[PDB]
């Protein structure tokens, strides 16, 4: 029971 | 409903405002911009109701209302005024004069009338209570939400108009109070600061310009009397690019495109102050002979040349919380605000703009 | 509890 | 009782 | 707990892992490492207990333990593969030999009271049939989990020693069964491999060194018993670099820089399994004569210099898996080369030293 949760945080960054 | 009259000087206010956010974000020592263009336009009708010849004409055309009465122009933008107020709103507006001036009872009167004006005397020759009486004026006026306007005052022989505000988009869909946690504010490709967020899905109206590399979303307000919306690049960028883009008639294009879609709506939560002094800004608007204590005529204020416009301080805390109506999806579109946006607080009825601005860096520390 | 929510967005370029 | 966060979103793209 | 030699041992165990990590690390042929300490100084221990002359005195200079009396090493070595046996863990020793010779009663007796190592006889000219009966061995003893030791033995006419493990870390704090998802897992800069990633948000001791570029993280398995550290450079980039970096001092260093903060664990799910021939490598850190036909002397083990040792098979099916006890984190993402450690929290004793290079999974 309950709503789904909150998206997850940002990905990280990418090669250079 | 506005009066027809009003509706016209609400039309002049956004376009103002448009044109003062414009004006600020091209400065890079401007950050955070927040405007009331209904309280930027009131302070034009003070200038034209305190002032004299150019003085009150230059007050009246940066209003474009030249071809209107002076009881006009004074009882339109006190309609617009008083419609501001439809707890999560709150304004005060004080003119500061030095402790030499008199204000004149018919001024004192009108400004109370329609502005809703109060009126002290300051006194510089002790700085401190000077800055301290403002700065506890709009404490009080915003319940500390707003605990401090400015840090010093640059002209002190003038008059100074403070408004300080207090607003709190009041959600016609809440956001859940436990849907609410810390995460990282990228200010720049380089430069995050920690921040809490409040997350929310639901039905939306959104657009996703794949050609402009930018989303729009409208978060209706309480009873859908108004809506609050957001305009942010894709990428972690400078807002440069957007601004340019934001017209009237962009706004209206995006708008039209917008439709009804699940949205994970994430955004920072907590109070952003920002206090902005217009008197530079206006002065390029047209306002030249009131900012100039040679040329300044204001005296239906205080009976006397003995006044110039020193300031015109507008200072506002816009509170991002979870509240709203309790009133309330498998694949959602990211909403995801961690890097600078643009938002507008619009009326549903008029489509009146009742607030500009774009958050560039909130409070935190950087990580 | 609600189930885990969504993905996050993707991350940013590399320089 | 909401749902925990779910996970961190994909690596960003290359430079 | 261990007795004083047996902590002793343990360090010296570690040791060797480490200096045959940084051996087998150097070779680009090795892709994947999972070795246990224990396991790989037992061996040692076996050629010790087997070999005698210079092919003995190298087995105990290798494990740096030629100070010690040969029983030390023995009784010590037997002690840490006991405490061991207490999370999923799954281990069997077997050495074959050729079918015609003959293991020797006194070696066969001390081998299964140390090492648990049983004996058997194989025919190796028999191929197929050969690898079929070891693979089925390994995959009994795992139950199932390492299918497969080897694709192939080639030396029919030496002694054969095989270990195969199966090994699943029980989290202190277990994943959400529905945390699961696939992602790219980055082998190299132009090779990507789609890998299944379970993901996790927790407070765990966290270190992030700023001027060496890298992460650690600890990972508290079932009780607290032991632990899985996690060591990974914050860029995509072959680990020779965090390989140097990598000493027993400065996992020492790392570990008091830790500190308990708030992070979001992404790793790789599923079996890897590692199948290495240790022989060349502990040739190279001295085991030269045990390995080569013409100068063993495993005439403890057979009676006659008539055997060597053709492979060291150190076999693992490492388990990462969802399964455990019921502030803005900082991003733990392994979607690209890491090594790792399993570390007994009483002793300290390094239970698993390796590095995940290249998950199961296909090109994309």
């Amino acid at each position: 029971p309950g709503p789904p949760g909150p998206p997850g945080p940002r990905g990280p960054p990418g090669p250079p | 409903m506005l009066s027809p009259k009003a509706a016209t000087l609400a039309e002049r206010s956004a376009g103002l405002a448009f044109s003062l956010y414009q004006a600020m974000a091209k400065d890079q020592a401007v950050e955070n911009i927040l405007l009331s263009p209904v309280v930027v336009a009131s302070s034009l009708g003070l200038v034209s109701l305190g002032g004299k010849a150019t003085t009150a004409s230059q007050a009246k055309a940066v209003l474009s209302a030249e071809q209107l009465r002076d009881e006009e122009v004074h009882a339109g933008l006190g309609e617009l005024l008083r419609s501001l107020s439809n707890v999560t709103w709150k304004l005060g507006s004080r003119l500061y004069g030095p402790s030499s001036v008199s204000f004149a009872e018919d001024f004192v009167r009108s400004s109370k009338q329609h502005y809703n004006c109060e009126h002290s005397k300051i006194n510089f020759r002790d700085k401190r209570s000077a800055l301290q009486s403002i700065n506890e004026w709009a404490a009080q006026t915003t319940d500390g939400k707003l605990p401090e306007v400015t840090k010093d005052v640059e002209r002190t022989d003038g008059a100074l108009l403070v408004n300080a505000m207090f607003f709190k988009p009041h959600w016609d869909e809440k956001f859940h109070h436990k849907m609410v946690d810390n995460r990282g504010f990228m200010v720049t490709r380089s430069y995050t600061v920690g921040v809490t967020m409040m997350h929310r899905t639901g039905l939306y109206n959104y657009y996703d310009d794949e050609k402009e590399k930018l989303q729009i979303v409208e978060m209706p307000l309480a009873h859908k009397l108004s809506s609050l919306i957001i305009l942010m690049p894709h990428h972690v960028e400078p807002l440069e690019r957007l601004e340019k883009l934001l017209t009237k008639e962009q706004l209206k294009i995006w708008m039209g495109k917008m439709q009804k879609k699940a949205v994970a709506i994430s955004l920072p939560k907590g109070v952003v102050e920002v206090t902005h002094d217009l008197q530079k800004h206006l002065a390029g608007l047209g306002l030249t002979e009131a900012i100039d204590k040679n040329k300044a005529d204001l005296s239906r204020m205080s009976g006397k040349k003995d006044l110039y416009l020193a300031s015109v301080f507008h200072a506002t805390a816009f509170e991002w919380d979870t509240e709203g109506n309790p009133f309330d999806l498998r694949s959602p579109k990211l909403f995801y605000a961690d890097h600078p946006f643009i938002f507008l607080v619009r009326d549903t009825q008029s489509g009146s703009l009742l607030f500009i601005g774009r958050l560039v860096r909130p409070k935190g520390d950087k990580m």
